[PDB]
RNA sequence: AUUGACAGAUUGAUAGCUCUUUCUCGAUUCCGUGGGUGGUGGUGCAUGGCCGUUCUUAGUUGGUGGAGCGAUUUGUCUGGUUAAUUCCGAUAACGAACGAGACUCUGGCAUGCUAACUAGUUACGCGACCCCCGAGCGGUCGGCGUCCCCCAACUUCUUAGAGGGACAAGUGGCGUUCAGCCACCCGAGAUUGAGCAAUAACAGGUCUGUGAUGCCCUUAGAUGUCCGGGGCUGCACGCGCGCUACACUGACUGGCUCAGCGUGUGCCUACCCUACGCCGGCAGGCGCGGGUAACCCGUUGAACCCCAUUCGUGAUGGGGAUCGGGGAUUGCAAUUAUUCCCCAUGAACGAGGAAUUCCCAGUAAGUGCGGGUCAUAAGCUUGCGUUGAUUAAGUCCCUGCCCUUUGUAC
């Protein structure tokens, strides 16, 4: 009852995964810290949110394209 | 003499001083092209830095107007002699300073140039100077006697959020 | 066994009775006539109240030190009906707090301290802590 | 001549004005601001105040 | 050329001594900030300065109930004529820059 | 000497103040003597709340103008010349510095 | 007064758990902790509940001053 | 030329305002005219700026492309999804801009790190003082007050920095096995509460905030300005936000016992906060002290609450209006009662017709205390905490709003 991700998350997540598919994995906090290094994400909350969707697409990808 | 006023009351009075001066400098160096005052207190000295476009105009002939303004400041706020000085530095990228460009728009309007064409040129100047976007509002009576309003706008803006504080220059 | 070890309500019951039995306090002239603070509708229903609040004041001085009369008016403050307007805090009566602390001065329950204000004296600490020991050994209840 | 201003002007808003508009109503007197509440909002930013909450 | 002589002529010399001059817009100041030789209050000062300005011999800026009178070149010469002063004089804007 | 010199930094800005405080510790560690780490005094919040309107008549809405202010005070066991070298550096922002001599 | 009671009540039971954690063994602590929690989660885990600020236009946080309308 | 004057009559005035008289700056004056100036004068339907509202909802826009003679449309949408034009996905559109969200401040988690005499101290040491202070024959304890610095030991409590921290990430369902929703684990469960805030409007308010202002007006017998006085407080009456109550789940009298935001003098024009002692029943008075402040006020020793009091459903000790007498303080001045204290007086009111407001978590409500104004000073306000529910967890019946289709003589 609320938390959908905005387009400004979804895009960043998508573009991250295109490039750094290999680094990123299933666990959240792992790729949460990957998101920091490869992307100049300003807010910590935004980072945390991008990562969270980044897991979620990783899960989706690991089960067809 | 041995006052040492409250930390509370000191900071407020410092700001007040800065505010009054900003206004006096706005009002006096209007046509000259005033862009700000950046004060800094030091040991037995008070450097205040005036920001403007036409720096030769604010300093004056040979070293005149700056000496008058320091003397008037000195006289006014209760400053001992040689405790204060006016340092007229030049504004880098005038087309990003809004208050410079609002005065420039005031000037052109006073110059009798069309409400549209002056403002359109003001807009093109600031945008060529390399800004994310801009928003110009000449309002009030633009022909006739019912208060109409123009709104010449181009490019990227923000209104809402904290960002606007530091990311837009208003005037 | 100290005073903190005892139920403070029944302590001042005994202390006041200790202060009666001794019979050397100096309850002033007024007592009957006096109000007790501008708060009040009425005079205290206990007609031997000076013994009780002298007791309550001492036991306060045992706990919190350096307490002036101004401190004593603050401790016995309360609500004040303006009646039809909203209530506010009124501080306790000055003179009756003063007259108490002078009475404990003469008793030598107390001594006026360095850095101002009253504090209680050993010979007072005798009485206060003695009567606690009496109360504690009243019964297991 | 001697009686020209000659009325106790030491206390109350007959004395105290703003240090900008000089209108003697609705003054922020706290922290020695001494300015019209309209004038206070006018300048506030420069004075160092800011709306955060 | 007006009013009490000692007062006016003390204002004009203060305006000469310092190239600029200020007051506060306050009709009631039996002293004046600075000056203060003898009463020589706000007004006299305030009304002399307005007299200069009208005939062209001083300029103005107001800003927060105060006044700030910058003195002209044609004002300088009027003051010197009024005070029968020598041609060297040096008003205020001499000041070594560098 | 050697005496108990007390620096008193107070400012409206946080980040800028903490930079100055940190710089004064570096200068003290360079010319080794002492420090007693920088004391974050409790920040005061100068508040002024007014009606948004000039006039009486809109909806009754209110601005809440804050202004904060911090004090980092640092102690030091040193002579005067070293103090004047350190405190002359770390200026340009709005950090108001007050250097007390000893004790009070 | 009510607040202070719950505070100590919380404190003493938290303190106990911290003594057993450090200077007994984690198995006894574990049983102690369970005994208190099943009673009430207050004992260890505090409320985050705290007093909500009043905003103008009414006497409280939420309450609004009475609208006149007519 | 004709600025400025003790009388004494007059005057409210000790206004040299006027009449009789003094004598005076001595180059001020008076009169035109131009012309200013001033204005809490008029105009917010001449404007600016500033607020408010439509409009707290999800809305708004152009470029190029396509559709229409055109006004326009499309983009900006069947559907699902979301707090959200939020996303997914569709697709004559493509690719953008604001708004929403992100953001800022705040709330709560950190025995993690940095930190301290203007925090604590924190527990040690108890080095103690200290008197029987108490238990106790005496030792050892229990309790604080403190006497403590520094060459005790630190950061649990404290202050505030810079970091971490929660993401609907995990498990299960449901969902096109997308976007998502539900539940439960871990633990704060996406939701702590503010601030900021689009396009286009409004002939909303504001000229009495402005040395922002156009025009108009007035301008010395002034709508300028200052002084004296009165008025804004006048009461057949009608409405609006408030406070106190109608009692015993209470009142009064004692006793016990806990807060959190603040504020404070040595000032922009004359004065703060106040500890301790005396004097006074009390309001207050007089002495001395501290305090530009985590230093002093100040472990802010708040109220409600809690615990013993009576009292006994009587307009009663509930209620505290109105009114007489007296006393304090602020003030240049308080009468038309400034406020405070005191003794007396003791009204309607025994829960409120038709009507209608406000609110879902530390919320309403009770309950006090700060800020503002403020010489004097809150029944208002704006903050603060303390006590702490009931009921919902939804729907469009009412009142409104947002989108689509539709009709329309607006």
């Amino acid at each position: 009852m609320g938390r959908v991700r905005t387009k400004t998350v979804k895009k960043a997540a998508r573009v991250i995964i295109e490039k750094y598919y290999t680094r990123l994995g299933n666990d959240f906090h792992t790729n949460k810290r990957v998101c920091e290094e490869i992307a100049i994400i300003p807010s910590k909350k935004l980072r945390n949110k991008i990562a969270g969707y980044v897991t979620h697409l990783m899960k989706r990808i690991q089960r067809g394209p | 003499m041995a006052v040492q006023i409250s930390k509370k009351r000191k900071f407020v009075a410092d700001g007040i001083f800065k505010a009054e001066l900003n206004e006096f400098l706005t009002r006096e160096l209007a046509e000259d092209g005033y862009s700000g005052v950046e004060v800094r207190v030091t040991p037995t000295r008070t450097e205040i830095i005036i920001l403007a476009t036409r720096t030769q105009n604010v300093l004056g002939e040979k070293g005149r107007r700056i000496r008058e303004l320091t003397a008037v400041v000195q006289k006014r706020f209760g400053f001992p002699e040689g405790s204060v000085e006016l340092y007229a530095e030049k504004v880098a990228t005038r087309g990003l300073c809004a208050i410079a460009q609002a005065e420039s728009l005031r000037y052109k309007l006073l110059g009798g140039l069309a409400v549209r064409r002056a403002c359109y040129g003001v807009l093109r100047f600031i945008m060529e100077s390399g800004a994310k976007g801009c928003e110009v509002v000449v309002s009030g009576k633009l022909r006739g006697q019912r208060a109409k309003s123009m709104k010449f706008v181009d490019g990227l803006m923000i209104h809402s959020g904290d960002p606007v504080n530091y990311y837009v220059d208003t005037a | 066994v100290t005073v903190k070890d005892v139920n403070q309500q029944e302590f001042v019951r005994a202390l006041a009775a200790f202060l009666k039995k001794s019979g050397k306090l100096k309850v002033p002239e007024w007592v009957d006539t006096v109000k007790l603070a501008k708060h009040k509708e009425l005079a205290p229903y206990d007609e031997n109240w000076f013994y009780t609040r002298a007791a309550s004041t001492a036991r306060h001085l045992y706990l919190r030190g350096g307490a002036g009369v101004g401190s004593m008016t603050k401790i016995y403050g309360g609500r004040q009906r303006n009646g039809v307007m909203p209530s506010h805090f009124s501080r306790g009566s000055k003179s009756v707090a003063r007259r108490v602390l002078q009475a404990l001065e003469g008793l030598k329950m107390v001594e006026k301290d360095q850095d101002g204000g009253r504090k209680l004296t050993p010979q007072g600490q005798r009485d206060l802590d003695r009567i606690a020991g009496q109360v504690a050994a009243a019964k297991k209840k | 001549q001697q009686l020209y201003w000659s009325h106790p002007r030491k206390f109350g808003q007959g004395s105290r004005s703003c240090r900008v508009c000089s209108n003697r109503h609705g003054l922020i007197r706290k922290y020695g601001l001494n300015m019209c509440r309209q004038c206070f909002r006018q300048y506030a930013k420069d004075i160092g105040f800011i709306k955060l909450d | 050329m007006l009013m009490p002589k000692k007062n006016r002529i003390a204002i004009y010399e203060l305006l000469f001594k310092e190239g600029v001059m200020v007051a506060k817009k306050d009709v009631h100041m039996p002293k004046h900030p600075e000056l203060a030789d003898k009463n020589v209050p706000n007004l006299h000062v305030m009304k002399a300065m307005q007299s200069l300005k009208s005939r062209g011999y001083v300029k103005e800026q107001f800003a927060w109930r105060h006044f700030y009178w910058y003195l002209t070149n044609e004002g300088i010469q009027y003051l010197r004529d009024y005070l029968h002063l020598p041609p060297e004089i040096v008003p205020a804007t001499l000041r070594r820059s560098r | 000497a050697i005496h108990r010199i007390r620096i008193t930094l107070t400012s409206r800005n946080v980040k800028s103040l903490e930079k100055v405080c940190a710089d004064l510790i570096r200068g003290a560690k360079e010319k080794n003597l002492k420090v007693k780490g920088p004391v974050r005094m409790p920040t005061k919040t100068l508040r002024i709340t007014t009606r948004k309107t000039p006039c009486g008549e809109g909806s009754k809405t209110w601005d809440r103008f804050q202004m904060r202010i911090h004090k980092r005070l640092i102690d030091l066991h040193s002579p005067s010349e070293i103090v004047k070298q350190i405190t002359s550096i770390s200026i340009e922002p709005g950090v108001e510095v007050e250097v007390t001599i000893a004790d009070a | 007064h009510v607040a202070q009671i719950y505070a100590i009540r919380q404190s003493i039971s938290k303190a106990l758990v911290a003594y057993y954690q450090k200077y007994v063994d984690e198995a006894s602590k574990k049983e102690i902790k369970d005994i208190l929690i099943q009673y009430d989660r207050t004992l260890l885990v505090a409320d985050p509940r705290r007093c909500e600020s009043k905003k103008f236009g009414g006497p409280g946080a939420r309450a609004r001053y009475q609208k006149s309308y007519r």
